[PDB]
């Protein structure tokens, strides 16, 4: 069918943060190796992490995704002032509804 | 440098055929794939249709199915889209993607992108 | 006690390596020696000695063999060795001024132009007729001043005809030292381990036949229809197809051509198709009915097996945006066709009377993708009747939809080599690897 | 019109894809390589 | 070389092609080429000091 995530989650500076979502699992199967991307503001998006458990290069891996049995997941260690745009997860041709991680001003 | 350059386009009206470009450099053209996505101004993105310029062999989604052109001149290593009887929910941007660079040798997913073009359509002046 | 180290030579091990291989044909004696050398070649075995194996256990992998890409630079290098010192077409891009065919309210134009001769002073005028796809307007604005449709870009040769295109038998044969293992299992999927393993010299005949959306001539499966992808979750891969019963197909060109040779220099001769004697007509392509029904109806039921046990299938034509990888474009009798396949895959499945298919010809053709080069094909003398066993079948799965059903399904013509992994899904080369240790009790008398 | 010089301004005729047409073109070329042909005493100058 | 050249393509035949300098857009000056001097100086000393 399609992927769904949750729109917005709250985060607070110096804390780390997750962001867990998964669609049903008969189209998933756990080894499509769903990609996530960044969306900046107005900007080009670019890759953070390609399908799973490896992270490609010119990106640090401060902040880093996994594959659990039923849903894959990304953990924001050590949040900065830097993580203020959207995130999204792709499959081959699929994409999910969005995420925003916010920050503490 | 691996990059896409993209020519910047004025509001139409509905009813009317959008041109859209795409020029790569650096790397080879005649190797790879190229896809076209869109994403509409806060919503998520959507996948449009993938050309292959070694052969010319294109395949779009069933959203888009008899609607749009895509072509390609290898002479200069350029691409196009073409896109003809409009409506107003077609406001959106538009960015083409190679995969250029992967330790993965699947189609999917593409990393590098480019500068991106916003296309919208007003029905009056 | 303690142990000692053993030295073996001669035991069986190999490892998965990559090396180059020469040709290897049959005792034939024929208007020879076509494209694809034979007397500098070697002469095969009378009978192969195929030796089986038990107990023994290996990987496979389709789409990462090495063999194809040597297939093809050999194909590709010798298809250009054996046009060298062949005749070139460089003052045949004269302007032209060329007329309709006079059959009222059309295929081909006959063209009238100027040519050089012997005597470099001496100009003769000559005419000739030409396909509908080999000229493109100058003026434009608009009266009729026609020219060729390579020389803007590229140079021209001719194909001098002594040499011939047709197709026969090359066995690939490892040099000494390595060694090929054939796979026989009957449900092998694509990619794991395969029980029955046997050793051959080398391998069969294979026929480097080129075509696009449609496999030819190729080898028929057993007892059941097979489905290959390396991929089939993803639309970004071919999948091809291998019918179990050859379906025969009959394409004819009905015109009666006139081969007429004009000097163009000292020691140089062009043909040309001078006149067409007889009725004009459309060369055409004829495919049964019943049989492609069924073997449709064959192929949907395997296919059912990975997307449910219950859902909609359809085809459609192809997608467009050449002339190569659009219609279904081969080879035969020395002429290169382009027949529409849309009268084929026109058809939605949900849980006598032959087929008729148009063709086009070309003859300025641009095969083996590059740039500096294009090929000149000679007009054939009578009439052309080619039959053929229509074997295979390449598919590209779909577009993206939300969700449904009823995805469909679109042949393109592949990358112009899988044609062989039809063929070469079922060989892999390996070295040998006669050295070893072993641990047993020896103390070698010092004496 | 550079007023009293390393470079020279020179037109020629030209070949074209089409055997019969002829198309006059211009480039810039180096007093290195140019030698004249004429001398007595016009311009007409030719490659070395 | 501090001129600025143009690249100027034209045909010559069938598949072929020809590069001709451009009109050039610009300055006209003289390409040079320059060397430190009390460096050279020193060098020359040095090396005839050498072979004496
Ligand atoms: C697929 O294999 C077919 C073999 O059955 C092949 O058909 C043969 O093609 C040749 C090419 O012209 C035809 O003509 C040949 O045989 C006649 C016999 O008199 C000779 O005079 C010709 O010189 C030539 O050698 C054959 O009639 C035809 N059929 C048979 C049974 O040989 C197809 O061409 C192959 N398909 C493709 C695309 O190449
Ligand atoms: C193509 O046209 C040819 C010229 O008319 C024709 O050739 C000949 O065949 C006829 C019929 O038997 C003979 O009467 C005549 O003498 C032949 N001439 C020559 C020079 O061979 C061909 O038969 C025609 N092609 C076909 C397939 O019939
Ligand atoms: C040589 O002359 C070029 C033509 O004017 C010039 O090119 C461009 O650079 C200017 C300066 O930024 C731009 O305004 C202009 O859009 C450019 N045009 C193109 C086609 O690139 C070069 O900069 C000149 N060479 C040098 C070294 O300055
Ligand atoms: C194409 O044009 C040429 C010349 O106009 C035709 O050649 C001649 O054909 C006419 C038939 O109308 C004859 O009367 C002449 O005797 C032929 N020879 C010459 C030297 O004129 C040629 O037949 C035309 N092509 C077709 C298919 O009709
Ligand atoms: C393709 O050509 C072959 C050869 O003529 C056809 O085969 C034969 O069928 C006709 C009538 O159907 C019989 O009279 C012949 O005796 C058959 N010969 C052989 C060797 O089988 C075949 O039917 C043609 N294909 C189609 C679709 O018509
Ligand atoms: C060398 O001569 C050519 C032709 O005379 C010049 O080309 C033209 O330049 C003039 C400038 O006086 C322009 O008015 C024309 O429009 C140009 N084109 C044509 C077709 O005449 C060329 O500029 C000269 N070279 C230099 C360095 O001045
Ligand atoms: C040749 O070029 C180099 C590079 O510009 C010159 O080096 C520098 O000298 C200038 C001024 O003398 C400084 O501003 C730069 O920081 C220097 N850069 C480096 C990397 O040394 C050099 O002086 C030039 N040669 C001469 C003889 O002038
Ligand atoms: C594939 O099949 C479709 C089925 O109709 C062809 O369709 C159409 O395009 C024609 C010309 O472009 C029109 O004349 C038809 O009216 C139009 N029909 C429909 C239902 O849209 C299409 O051309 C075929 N494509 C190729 C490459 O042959
Ligand atoms: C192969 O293995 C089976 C089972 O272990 C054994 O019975 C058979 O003898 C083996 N074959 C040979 C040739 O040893
Ligand atoms: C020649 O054929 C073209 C093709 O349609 C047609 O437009 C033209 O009118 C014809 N001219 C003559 C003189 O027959
Ligand atoms: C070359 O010279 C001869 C001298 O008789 C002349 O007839 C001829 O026309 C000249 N060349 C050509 C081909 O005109
Ligand atoms: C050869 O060219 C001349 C002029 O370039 C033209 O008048 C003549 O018709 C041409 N020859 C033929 C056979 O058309
Ligand atoms: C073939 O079977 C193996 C065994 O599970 C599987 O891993 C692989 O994906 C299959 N490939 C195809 C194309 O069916
Ligand atoms: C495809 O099938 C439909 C079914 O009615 C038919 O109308 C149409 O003409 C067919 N297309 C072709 C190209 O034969
Ligand atoms: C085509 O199939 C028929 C029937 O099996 C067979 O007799 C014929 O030899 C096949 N053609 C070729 C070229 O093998
Ligand atoms: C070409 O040659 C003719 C005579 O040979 C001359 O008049 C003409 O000027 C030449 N072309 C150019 C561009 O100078
Ligand atoms: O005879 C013309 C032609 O007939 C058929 C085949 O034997 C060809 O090799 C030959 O060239």
């Amino acid at each position: 069918s399609a992927l769904t995530q949750p729109r917005s989650v709250s985060g607070s500076p110096g804390q780390s943060v997750t962001i867990s979502c998964t669609g049903t699992s008969s189209d998933v199967g756990g080894y499509n190796y769903v990609s996530w991307y960044q969306q900046h503001p107005g900007k080009a998006p670019k890759l953070m992490i390609y399908d799973v458990s490896k992270r490609p290069s010119g990106v640090p891996d401060r902040f880093s995704g996994s594959k659990s049995g039923n849903t894959a997941s990304l953990t924001i260690s050590g949040l900065q002032a830097e993580d203020e745009a959207d995130y999204y997860c792709s499959a081959f041709e699929y994409f999910g509804g969005g995420t925003k991680l916010t920050v503490l001003s | 440098q691996v990059q896409l350059v993209q020519s910047g386009a004025e509001v139409k009206k509905p009813g009317a055929s959008v041109k859209v470009s795409c020029k790569a450099s650096g790397y080879t053209f005649t190797g790879y794939y190229m896809h076209w996505v869109r994403q509409a101004p806060g919503q998520g993105l959507e996948w449009m249709g993938w050309i292959n310029p070694n052969s010319g062999g294109t395949n779009y989604a069933q959203k888009f199915q008899g609607r749009v052109t895509m072509t390609r001149d290898t002479s200069i290593s350029t691409a196009y889209m073409e896109l003809s009887r409009l409506r107003s929910d077609d406001t959106a941007v538009y960015y083409c993607a190679t995969q250029v660079k992967l330790d993965s040798s699947a189609g999917y997913p593409f990393d590098i992108w480019g500068q991106g073009t916003m296309v919208t359509v007003s029905s009056a002046s | 006690e303690n142990l000692w180290v053993t030295v073996y030579y001669g035991v069986p091990v190999w490892k998965d390596a990559e090396t180059t291989l020469f040709c290897a044909s049959d005792a034939k004696a024929y208007k020879k020696h076509n494209v694809w050398a034979t007397h500098a070649c070697v002469p095969t075995d009378p009978n192969p000695q195929e030796i089986h194996l038990e107990n023994v256990t290996e990987e496979f992998n389709m789409w990462k063999n090495n063999m194809v890409e040597q297939m093809h630079t050999d194909i590709i290098s010798l298809w250009d060795q054996s046009l060298k010192p062949c005749v070139k077409l460089t003052p045949l891009c004269v302007t032209l001024q060329c007329t309709n065919v006079n059959i009222t309210d059309g295929e081909l134009k006959n063209c009238s132009f100027n040519m050089t001769t012997e005597l470099r002073d001496k100009r003769q005028k000559v005419h000739a007729l030409f396909y509908k796809l080999d000229i493109v307007p100058i003026n434009e604005n608009q009266n009729t001043s026609y020219r060729l449709i390579n020389c803007n870009t590229a140079a021209i040769t001719q194909a001098c005809p002594k040499v011939s295109f047709e197709p026969i038998p090359i066995h690939y044969c490892a040099p000494a030292g390595f060694a090929i293992l054939k796979c026989k299992d009957k449900k092998f999927n694509g990619t794991g381990p395969c029980p029955s393993v046997s050793t051959v010299q080398c391998t069969h005949g294979i026929k480097p036949v080129v075509s696009t959306q449609l496999l030819l001539n190729g080898s028929l499966a057993e007892e059941e229809v097979m489905i290959r992808s390396e991929d089939i979750r993803n639309n970004a891969k071919n999948i091809l197809v291998q019918f179990n019963t050859p379906v025969q197909i009959n394409c004819t060109r009905p015109n009666n051509n006139t081969r007429k040779s004009i000097r163009i220099g000292p020691g140089q001769w062009f043909y040309a198709t001078g006149d067409i004697i007889g009725d004009i007509r459309q060369a055409h392509c004829n495919v049964s009915k019943a049989t492609w029904n069924e073997t449709l109806g064959k192929v949907v039921k395997q296919l059912r097996k990975h997307f449910g046990n219950n859902t909609i299938i359809r085809f459609a034509n192809s997608s467009g945006g050449d002339l190569e990888v659009t219609t279904h474009s081969f080879n035969c009798g020395g002429e290169f066709f382009y027949c529409d396949t849309s009268g084929l895959f026109n058809s939605t499945w949900i849980s006598n009377d032959s087929i008729t298919l148009p063709c086009r010809i070309k003859q300025i053709i641009n095969m083996w993708q590059r740039i500096g080069q294009a090929m000149y094909a000679p007009p054939i003398q009578g009439v052309i009747r080619c039959v053929s066993n229509i074997t295979g079948l390449i598919l590209t799965r779909d577009g993206g939809s939300t969700d449904s059903t009823t995805e469909t399904f679109r042949p393109s013509g592949g990358d112009m080599r899988d044609n062989w992994r039809s063929e070469l899904y079922k060989y892999k080369v390996v070295k040998i690897e006669p050295l070893g240790v072993a641990p047993t009790r020896c103390k070698r008398r010092v004496v």
